[PDB]
Formats: C-alpha cells, structure tokens, sequence
C-alpha cells in the first residue's frame, strides 16, 4: 500500500531472495578463509 | 513524561515517551536510516578500536596459545 | 496534514513499532554480550 | 536582544532569541537534522577521545580492579 | 511568503517546539553527566 | 521467531526470521546496496587493518622467505 | 571596493563588499549552509586539537588542581 | 532573471541580512574568547 | 553455479555466474560506478600504503641510488 | 517489468558487456603488476 | 593557446585561456562551489598541518615570549 | 544548445567573470602572505 | 584494440581507445567529474604526504639555507 | 537510443574532446614536473 520504498511487496521477496544469496555467498566463503587462517595460526 | 524545557511555551504538550513515533513525521526512514545505520557502523568500530586497546581484550596478547591446527 | 517526512501519522506509528523491535533486539544482545565481557573481565 | 551587527541595514530587525525558529523557514529539518545528529556524533566521538585521553577518566587504568566475575 | 525550506510559519514554530525540547533535554542530561564527573574528578 | 520488547503494542506481530523481506519495503536497494557495501567495505578494511597488525598475519615478517624471482 | 583582477573584462562591475548579498543568487542557502556549518565544525575541531595541543591550553596537565568535589 | 540559486533579488538581500548577523555574532564572541586566551596565555 | 543458501525458497533459481548483468536491474550504473570506482582508489591507496611499508618496497630506502641527474 | 534500477534487460546486458571489459582489463593488468613485483621480491 | 593533444580530432579547436567559462557549460556552480570550497578548506588544512610543522613557524616554540597579559 | 550545467552561455560568461574575481582575490592575498611568511622565514 | 576478455559474448564489439567517448554516456559528467577531481585532490594529497615523507623532498630539512629576508 | 547519462552520442564525443584535452595537460604537467624532480633527485 504505498511502501515507504516505493518496492512492492512482490519485488521485496524476489529481492530479498537475491541479497539472501549474497549474503549466504559471502558468510560461507568468509567461513571458509576463517577455518583456513585458524589452521595457519588459531589466534586465541 | 513532560520535562520543564527553557522557554517552551505551552500550547503544544510534549510528553515525549508516548510521543516518540512522532519523529518519524519528520524523519523519513527511506531516506534515512541507512545513514543512520552507518553512523551506528562508525560508533561500533570506534568503540571496539577503544575497547580492543584496552588490556586483556581481544587478541593482541593471545595470538598463539592453545589447541591449534 | 501534509508531514514534513512525507509520512501519515499511521505510517509513523507502525514504522516506530519496526524500530522499536530493532532498538530493542540490538539492547539485548549488547546486554546479553557486556555480561560476557564484564565476567571475562570486568573493565571498572 | 538586538546586538550591533557590523554594516546592518535597519529595515529588517533580528531580536533573535524571539527569532529563532526562523532559522526553520531555511532550513528543512526533514532534509537536514540526521545530518546534524551526525555532526553532533562527530563531536561526541571526539570530545570522547579527548576525554578519555585524560588521566583518570575512561577505563586505561581501572580494566581489573575488584567485585570481579 | 514561499520559504526556502518550504516550510510555513507554522510549520517552523511547531518544530522549533519540538526542537528546543531536544536542545533542552540534552543540555541537561550533560550537565548532570558533567556535575558527576567533576565530583569523580574535576579536570581543573 | 517473536522476541519480547520493551513496550511493544501487539497490533502488529514481528515474528521476524520470517518477516526479512519486508525491510526492502523501507530501504529501497536502488538507492542504497551501494552504500552498504561501501560500509562493507570500510568494515573489511578495519578488520584487515587490525588482523594484519597481529603478530604472525600478513607480510610484515616474510617479505624475503623462499623460492624467490 | 574595485580591486584590479587578472583579464576581467569590464562589463560587469564588481565593487564587491557591497554586492555581498549577490553570492546568495548562486548557493541556495536551504540546500547549503548546513553543509557549510559542518565545514566550520570540521575547522572548529581542527584548530582546537592544535591550540590543546599547544602548551599550557586544554586541561591535559590541569586535572587535579584544587577545589575538588 | 531566474537565479542560479533559484532566489530572488529580494530573498537574497535579506537572507544576507540574516547571515551577516550570524557572521558578525560569531566573529564578536569569538574576539572575546581570544581576548581571554591572551590574556591567560598570548601564544606569542 | 547453483550454490546451497541458508533458507532461500526455490521458486527463483539463481544460478548466478550466468545471471550476473541482472545486478544491472538494481544498480544504475549511471548514478553509481563512479562512487563505486572511488571505493576502489580508496582500496588502492590502502593497499599501496601497506605495501609500501613492507620492506624492499617503494622508494623510502633508495632515493640515491644511481644513475643521477 | 520497471527494473530498479530503471535498466531495460537489454541495457543491463550491454552495460554488463561494457562490465566485463573494464573488470577483466583491470584484473590482467594487475596480474602482470604482481608478477613483476613477486619477480623483484615475493613477499613470502 | 592552442596546444598539442594526444589524439585530438581537430573540428573542435579549444584555445583555452580564452575558452574557459566554458566549464561552467558543464559544471553547474549552484550545485557545486561549495563543495569545490570543501575541497579549498581541506586543502588549506593540510597544508596548514604540513607547514606548522615544519621548524619555526605556527606557535609550538613561542606560546611564553614576551608582551604577556 | 541545452548545455550540461544548464546555464546559458551568457549566464557561463557572467559567472566567469565573478569566478576570476574570487580566484584572483585569493591568489593575491596569498601572495601577499607569502611574501610576509619569506619575510619571516623563507623555507628554502 | 580489442584484447581477450573472459567470457565476453561477441555481439558487441569494444575496441576501446577509439571507443572511449563513450564512457560519458554512462557517466553523466554534469553530475560527476567535480567528484572525480576531488578523487584527483585526494590523490594529489597523498602522493604528496609520501613523497614529501622520502628524504630530500619538500622543505622539512631546509628551512633556514640562504637567501634570507 | 536515450543513454544511461542522458548525454546524447555527439554531446559526449564532444565532452571526451575537452577531456582530452584536460587529461593530457595534466600529464604533461606532471611529466615536466617529474623530470624536474628527478634531476634535483632521482628517488632510484
Ligand atoms: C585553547 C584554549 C581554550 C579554547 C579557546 C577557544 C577560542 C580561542 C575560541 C573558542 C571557541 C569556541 N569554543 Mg573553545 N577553548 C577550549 C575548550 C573548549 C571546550 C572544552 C570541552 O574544553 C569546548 C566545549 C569549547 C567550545 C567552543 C565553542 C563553543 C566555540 C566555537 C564554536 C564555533 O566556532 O562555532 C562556529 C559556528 C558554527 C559551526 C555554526 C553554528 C553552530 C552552533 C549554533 C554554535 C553555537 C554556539 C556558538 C558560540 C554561537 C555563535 C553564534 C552564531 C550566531 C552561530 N572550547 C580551550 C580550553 N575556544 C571559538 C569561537 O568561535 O567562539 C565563538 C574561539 O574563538
Ligand atoms: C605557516 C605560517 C603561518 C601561516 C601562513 C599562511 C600562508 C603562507 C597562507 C596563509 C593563508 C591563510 N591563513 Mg595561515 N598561517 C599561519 C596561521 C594561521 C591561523 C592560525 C590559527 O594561526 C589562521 C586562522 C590562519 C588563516 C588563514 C586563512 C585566512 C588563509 C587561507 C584561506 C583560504 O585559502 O581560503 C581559500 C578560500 C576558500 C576555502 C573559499 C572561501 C572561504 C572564505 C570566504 C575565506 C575568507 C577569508 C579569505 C582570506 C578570503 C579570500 C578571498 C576570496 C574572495 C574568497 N593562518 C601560520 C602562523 N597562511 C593562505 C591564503 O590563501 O591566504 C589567502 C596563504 O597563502
Ligand atoms: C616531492 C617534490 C616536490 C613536488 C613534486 C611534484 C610532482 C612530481 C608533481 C607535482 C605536481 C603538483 N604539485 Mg607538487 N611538489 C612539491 C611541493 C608542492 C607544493 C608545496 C606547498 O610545496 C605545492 C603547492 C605543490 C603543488 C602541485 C600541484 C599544482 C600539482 C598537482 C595538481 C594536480 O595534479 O591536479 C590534478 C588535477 C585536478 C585535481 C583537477 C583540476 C584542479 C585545478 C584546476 C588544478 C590547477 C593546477 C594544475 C597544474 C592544472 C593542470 C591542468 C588541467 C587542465 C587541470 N607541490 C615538492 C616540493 N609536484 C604534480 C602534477 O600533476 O603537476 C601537474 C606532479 O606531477
Ligand atoms: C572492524 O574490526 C575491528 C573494529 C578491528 C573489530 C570489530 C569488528 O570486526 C566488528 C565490530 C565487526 C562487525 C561486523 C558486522 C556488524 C557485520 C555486519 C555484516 C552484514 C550485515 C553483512 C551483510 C552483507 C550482505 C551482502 C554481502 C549482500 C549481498 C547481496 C548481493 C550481492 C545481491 C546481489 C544481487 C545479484 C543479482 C541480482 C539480480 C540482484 C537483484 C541482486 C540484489
Ligand atoms: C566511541 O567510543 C568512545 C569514543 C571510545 C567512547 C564513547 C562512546 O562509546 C559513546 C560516546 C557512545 C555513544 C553512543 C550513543 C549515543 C549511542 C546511540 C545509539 C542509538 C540511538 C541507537 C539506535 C539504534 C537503533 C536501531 C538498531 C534500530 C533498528 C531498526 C530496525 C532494524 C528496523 C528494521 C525494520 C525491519 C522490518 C521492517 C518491516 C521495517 C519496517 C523495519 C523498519
Ligand atoms: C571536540 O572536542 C575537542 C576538539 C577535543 C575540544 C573542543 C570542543 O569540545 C568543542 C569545540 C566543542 C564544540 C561544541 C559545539 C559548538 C556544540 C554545539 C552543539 C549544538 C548546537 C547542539 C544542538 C543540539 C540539538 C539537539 C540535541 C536537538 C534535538 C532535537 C530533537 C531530538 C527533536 C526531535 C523531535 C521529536 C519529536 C517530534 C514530533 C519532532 C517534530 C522532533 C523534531
Ligand atoms: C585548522 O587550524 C589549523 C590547521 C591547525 C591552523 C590553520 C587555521 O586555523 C586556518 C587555516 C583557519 C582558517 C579559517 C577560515 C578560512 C575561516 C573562515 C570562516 C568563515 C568564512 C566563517 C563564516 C561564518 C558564518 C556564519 C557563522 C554564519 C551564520 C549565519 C547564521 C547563523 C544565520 C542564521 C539565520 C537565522 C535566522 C534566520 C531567520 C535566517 C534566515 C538565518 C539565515
Ligand atoms: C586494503 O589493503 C589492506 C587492508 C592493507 C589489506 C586487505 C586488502 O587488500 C583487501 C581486503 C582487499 C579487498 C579487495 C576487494 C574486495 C576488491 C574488490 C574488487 C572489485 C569488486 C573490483 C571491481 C572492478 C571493476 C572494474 C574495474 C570495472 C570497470 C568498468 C569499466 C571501466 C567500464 C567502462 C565502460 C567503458 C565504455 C562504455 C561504453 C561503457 C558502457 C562502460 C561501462
Ligand atoms: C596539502 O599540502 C601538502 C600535501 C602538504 C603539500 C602539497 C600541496 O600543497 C599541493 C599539492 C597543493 C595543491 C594545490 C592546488 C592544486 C590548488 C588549486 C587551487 C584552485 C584551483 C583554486 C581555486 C580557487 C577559486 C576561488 C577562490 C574562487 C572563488 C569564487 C568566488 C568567491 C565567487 C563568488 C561570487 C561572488 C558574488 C557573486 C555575485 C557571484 C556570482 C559569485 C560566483
Ligand atoms: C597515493 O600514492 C601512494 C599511495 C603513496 C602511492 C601509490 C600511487 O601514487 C597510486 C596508486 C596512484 C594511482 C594513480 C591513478 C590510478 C591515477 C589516475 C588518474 C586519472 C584517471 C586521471 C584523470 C585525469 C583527468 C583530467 C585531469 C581531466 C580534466 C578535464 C578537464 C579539465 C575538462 C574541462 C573542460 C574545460 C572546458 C570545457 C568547455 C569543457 C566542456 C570541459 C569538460
Ligand atoms: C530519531 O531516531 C534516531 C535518532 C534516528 C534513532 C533512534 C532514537 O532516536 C532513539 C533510540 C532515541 C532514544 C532517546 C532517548 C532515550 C531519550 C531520552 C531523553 C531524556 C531522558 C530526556 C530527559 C530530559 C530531562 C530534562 C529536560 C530535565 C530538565 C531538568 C531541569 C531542572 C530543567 C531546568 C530548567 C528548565 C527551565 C528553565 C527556564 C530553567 C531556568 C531551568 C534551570
Ligand atoms: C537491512 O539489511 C541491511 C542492514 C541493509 C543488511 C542486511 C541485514 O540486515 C542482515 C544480514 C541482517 C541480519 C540480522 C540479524 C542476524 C538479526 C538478528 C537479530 C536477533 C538475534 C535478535 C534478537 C532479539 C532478542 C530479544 C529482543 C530478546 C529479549 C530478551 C529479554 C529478556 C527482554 C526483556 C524485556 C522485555 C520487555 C520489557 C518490558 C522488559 C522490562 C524487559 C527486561
Ligand atoms: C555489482 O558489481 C559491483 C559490486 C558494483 C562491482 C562488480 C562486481 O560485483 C564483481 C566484479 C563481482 C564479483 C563477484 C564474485 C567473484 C563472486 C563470487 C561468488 C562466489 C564464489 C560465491 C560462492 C558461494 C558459495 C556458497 C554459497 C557455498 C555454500 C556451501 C555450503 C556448505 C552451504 C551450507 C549450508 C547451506 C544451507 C543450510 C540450510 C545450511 C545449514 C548450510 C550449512
């Protein structure tokens, strides 16, 4: 009804299904470089 | 709550705690808000610079010291 | 009677509850994290 | 109050203290005044810096002290 | 007479209520802050 | 999930793992992303900036090790 | 005042402390202005880390002098 | 004849009324604390 | 590539190596790309500063060397 | 069906075309930079 | 002057010192000028820092001389 | 003919005119300043 | 020239020395181009921090020579 | 065919002309400049 965004709420969940994969892309990969910097030095 | 305020002139009552969600008439959060948000981001990191200078937190002095890999 | 944000004062009231359960969860977590700290060490 | 104004012309009169919210007919708060909460985050911060920076304020010297957990 | 903010008289003086308020309300929570931490320690 | 807050009014229900999606009816991503990702990026240069200066990351100790050019 | 500038050519005259004013034709002071007080906050915050800074200014050596509460 | 600035003659003599007694504000109290700097410490 | 997400729902399917150019739906490349190349001569001037402080690199130990003029 | 970003999907193909080249010009001139730099020192 | 540019197609001469306010064809000064005097004052500060620090000049070796108040 | 700025060659050339005045005002007071600073102390 | 670019699809041809020009129907140089200088200005800024930091360069070492006034 | 910056197909090859002409003043600026440095002192 008017969203302050000027999206509608169709276009919200489509894109919201589009930044969920770049958000999961990017913590999976940071997860990644994480274990291997731990393996090279653990840091605590 | 309706604090004395210097020099308010009294036609229009404060009370603000229940008059909160009135800012938002001024503030428009599709403009703002993201903005804010990066200034809450630049507190965050400002206070972590100052919390991890501090000694015993984070780990400046705990770098290698158990179960490792 | 024409805000200066742009919004009504419905759409004011139901984004302040938005942003009241933000600033809350964020209280929360920042609580529930400076107990942890305060017991790892306590700082004062 | 009306304070001597270096090469006022006198058609306009200021009496600001009386004349402030006049300043709101220039400036749109909706457009500006999160700007501002952001100035004012800045001098926070670094009036903060400072502060801390002071022998005796902020937690440089305090981090264990007593009542521990 | 169409202000540059484009805001009425009304509109300004109805906001600068709101804005002295939170002039108002700062400047006393610092000055209690203030008066603290002068008796803590009084920095001149 | 329905966490509890602090003088919430119960019209709305939050209920929000389920309720994302619907902060893209507030933020429109034309306008910002952009942004965010440049706070992303200040966030990955502050992290790097700290971790590099841990004893043991980065290059500062290793710029002449082996197998050289 | 005329001062001589520089290959002005002489179809418009300046004589500019009185046509001060005449800057406000080109910056709008309702999109500008709080832009330029936060330039003067920035100067304000620059020049008062020099004179703290400078021997003697500030409260960095003044802590703990006398009437204490 | 249609502004730059998007004001008038008129609206900018007077908003430089109103900005030259902020300039001249500032620039008086600003005197003032230099003046009681010096004499705490002249700095030359 | 179609990588597992963390509570997507399958009605749109990503596959994004081939549906890259589709963040040209959402960022205008018109009114971003040149603040976006200024996050990259940011990022530039950071890594140069760090990689001209590793040792060997830049010029801060080989101003005279040879060959003058 | 009114992009966000206002871009047909033809001019978000194109300009991505456009993309293309300036990203991978960039990387292949930086892989030689670092080549040249690893030969001179290798920094591990 | 009219000097030798780099792939230049010549149907349009540019014969510069004469043809500037012609930047203002494309630089709107009521949008810009005052961020180019942003760009003024941050320039001024820096060099301001540089040459206060160098030997003899600003205030850091004479805050007490003479003429005291 | 619809130039980017949206100015009119007439309004470029009259605002040059008051451009070249402030440039010129403020290499002059500066060359001014810099004679007094070599005065004083000459740098090289 | 038109160099090899990882996986280009080859409708569009790019050629790109001749097919500069171009890039300003993208990039919007009324809007930009006062930001790219200010990119510029900050480059200049710290090239300059550097090389004035290499030995010989600037006046940090010869601020009293010869020629005084 | 309406270009993403609104600049048409002849306005922007003459805007890359004047460009040009600012790029490569710039560059032979600096180069003069440089060369001058490096005579007064190489820096390798
Ligand atoms: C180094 C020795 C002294 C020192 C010496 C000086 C000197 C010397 C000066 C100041 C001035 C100022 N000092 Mg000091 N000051 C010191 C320590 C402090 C401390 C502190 C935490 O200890 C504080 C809070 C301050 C605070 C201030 C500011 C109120 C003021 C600059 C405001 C300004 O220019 O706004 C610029 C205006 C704007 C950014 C726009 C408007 C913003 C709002 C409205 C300003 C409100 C207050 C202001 C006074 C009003 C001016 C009227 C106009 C109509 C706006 N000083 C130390 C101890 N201080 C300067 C000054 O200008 O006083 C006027 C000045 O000349
Ligand atoms: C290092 C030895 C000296 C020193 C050496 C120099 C030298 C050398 C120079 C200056 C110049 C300046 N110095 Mg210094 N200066 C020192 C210490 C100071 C101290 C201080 C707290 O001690 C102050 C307040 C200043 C202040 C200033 C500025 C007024 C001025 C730069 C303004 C400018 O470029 O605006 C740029 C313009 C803008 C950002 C836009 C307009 C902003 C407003 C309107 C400016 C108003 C004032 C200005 C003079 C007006 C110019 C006219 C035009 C029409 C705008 N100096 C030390 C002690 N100073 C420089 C200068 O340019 O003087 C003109 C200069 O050449
Ligand atoms: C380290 C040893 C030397 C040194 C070595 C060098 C070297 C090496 C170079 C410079 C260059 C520059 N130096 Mg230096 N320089 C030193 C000390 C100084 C001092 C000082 C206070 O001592 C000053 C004021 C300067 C000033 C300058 C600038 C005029 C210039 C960079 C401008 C630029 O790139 O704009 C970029 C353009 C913009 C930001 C947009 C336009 C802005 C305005 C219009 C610029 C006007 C002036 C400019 C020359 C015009 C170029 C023409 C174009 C059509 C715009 N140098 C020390 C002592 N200097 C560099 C240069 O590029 O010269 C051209 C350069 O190559
Ligand atoms: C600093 O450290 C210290 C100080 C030293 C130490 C302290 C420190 O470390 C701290 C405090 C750290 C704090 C960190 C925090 C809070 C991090 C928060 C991170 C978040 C919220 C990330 C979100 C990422 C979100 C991401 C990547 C989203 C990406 C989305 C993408 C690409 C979508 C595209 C697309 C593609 C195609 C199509 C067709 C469409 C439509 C879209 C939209
Ligand atoms: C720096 O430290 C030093 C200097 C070293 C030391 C000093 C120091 O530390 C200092 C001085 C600190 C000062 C700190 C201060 C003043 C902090 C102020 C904090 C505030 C005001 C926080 C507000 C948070 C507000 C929050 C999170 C709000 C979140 C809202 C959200 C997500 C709503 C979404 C949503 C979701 C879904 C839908 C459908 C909708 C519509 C919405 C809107
Ligand atoms: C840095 O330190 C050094 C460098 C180390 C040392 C030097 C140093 O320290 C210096 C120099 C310090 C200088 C400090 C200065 C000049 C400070 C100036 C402060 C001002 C002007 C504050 C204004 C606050 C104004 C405030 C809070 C206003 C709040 C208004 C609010 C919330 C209205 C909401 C609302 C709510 C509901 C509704 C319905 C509506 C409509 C509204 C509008
Ligand atoms: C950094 O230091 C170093 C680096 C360590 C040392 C070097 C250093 O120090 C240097 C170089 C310093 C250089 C300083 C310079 C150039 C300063 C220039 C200052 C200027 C131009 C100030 C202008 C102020 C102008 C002011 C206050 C104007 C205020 C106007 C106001 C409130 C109007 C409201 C209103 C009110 C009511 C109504 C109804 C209306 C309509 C209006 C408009
Ligand atoms: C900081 O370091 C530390 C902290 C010390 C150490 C840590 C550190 O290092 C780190 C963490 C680094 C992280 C780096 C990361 C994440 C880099 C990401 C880079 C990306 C995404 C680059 C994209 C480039 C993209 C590019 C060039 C694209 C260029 C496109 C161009 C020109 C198109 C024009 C055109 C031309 C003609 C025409 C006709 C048209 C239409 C167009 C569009
Ligand atoms: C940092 O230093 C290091 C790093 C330590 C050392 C290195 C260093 O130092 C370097 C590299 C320095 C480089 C410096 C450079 C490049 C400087 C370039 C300066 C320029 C282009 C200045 C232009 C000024 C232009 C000016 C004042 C124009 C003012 C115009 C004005 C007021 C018109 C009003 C008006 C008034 C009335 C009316 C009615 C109208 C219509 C108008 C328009
Ligand atoms: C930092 O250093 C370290 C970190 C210490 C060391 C590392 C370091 O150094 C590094 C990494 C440096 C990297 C540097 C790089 C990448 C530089 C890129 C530079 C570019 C792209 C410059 C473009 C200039 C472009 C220019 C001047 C164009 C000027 C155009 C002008 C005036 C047109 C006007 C006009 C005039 C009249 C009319 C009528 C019209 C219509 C126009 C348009
Ligand atoms: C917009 O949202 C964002 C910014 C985007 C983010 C979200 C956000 O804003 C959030 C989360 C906000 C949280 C806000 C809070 C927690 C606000 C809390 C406010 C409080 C606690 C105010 C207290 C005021 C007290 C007064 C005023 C006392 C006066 C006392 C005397 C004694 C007055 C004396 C006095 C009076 C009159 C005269 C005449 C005189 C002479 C005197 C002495
Ligand atoms: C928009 O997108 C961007 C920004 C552009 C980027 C993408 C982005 O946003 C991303 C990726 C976001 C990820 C978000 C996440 C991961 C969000 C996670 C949120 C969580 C975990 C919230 C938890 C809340 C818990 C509460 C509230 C508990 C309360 C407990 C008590 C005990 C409350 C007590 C209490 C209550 C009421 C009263 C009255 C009283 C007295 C008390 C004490
Ligand atoms: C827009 O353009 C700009 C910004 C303006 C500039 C240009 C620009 O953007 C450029 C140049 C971009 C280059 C981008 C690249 C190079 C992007 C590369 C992306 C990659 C490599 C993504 C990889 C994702 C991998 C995943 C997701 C793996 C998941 C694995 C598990 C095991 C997942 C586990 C899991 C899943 C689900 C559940 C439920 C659970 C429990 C688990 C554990």
């Amino acid at each position: 009804a008017a969203n302050l965004s000027g999206l509608t709420d169709a276009q919200a969940k489509e894109f919201h299904e589009h930044w969920k994969h770049g958000v999961w892309s990017w913590v999976m990969i940071a997860s990644a470089v994480h274990v291997v910097t731990w393996i090279y030095q653990p840091w605590f | 709550k309706v604090p004395v305020m210097m020099a308010d002139e009294s036609i229009a009552t404060i009370n603000h705690p229940e008059d909160d969600w009135k800012i938002w008439t001024v503030i428009n959060p599709a403009t703002w808000m993201v903005p804010f948000f990066g200034i809450l981001f630049v507190q965050m990191w400002l206070i972590h610079s100052y919390a991890l200078s501090l000694p015993g937190y984070g780990f400046k002095d705990s770098v290698r010291v158990a179960q490792p890999a």
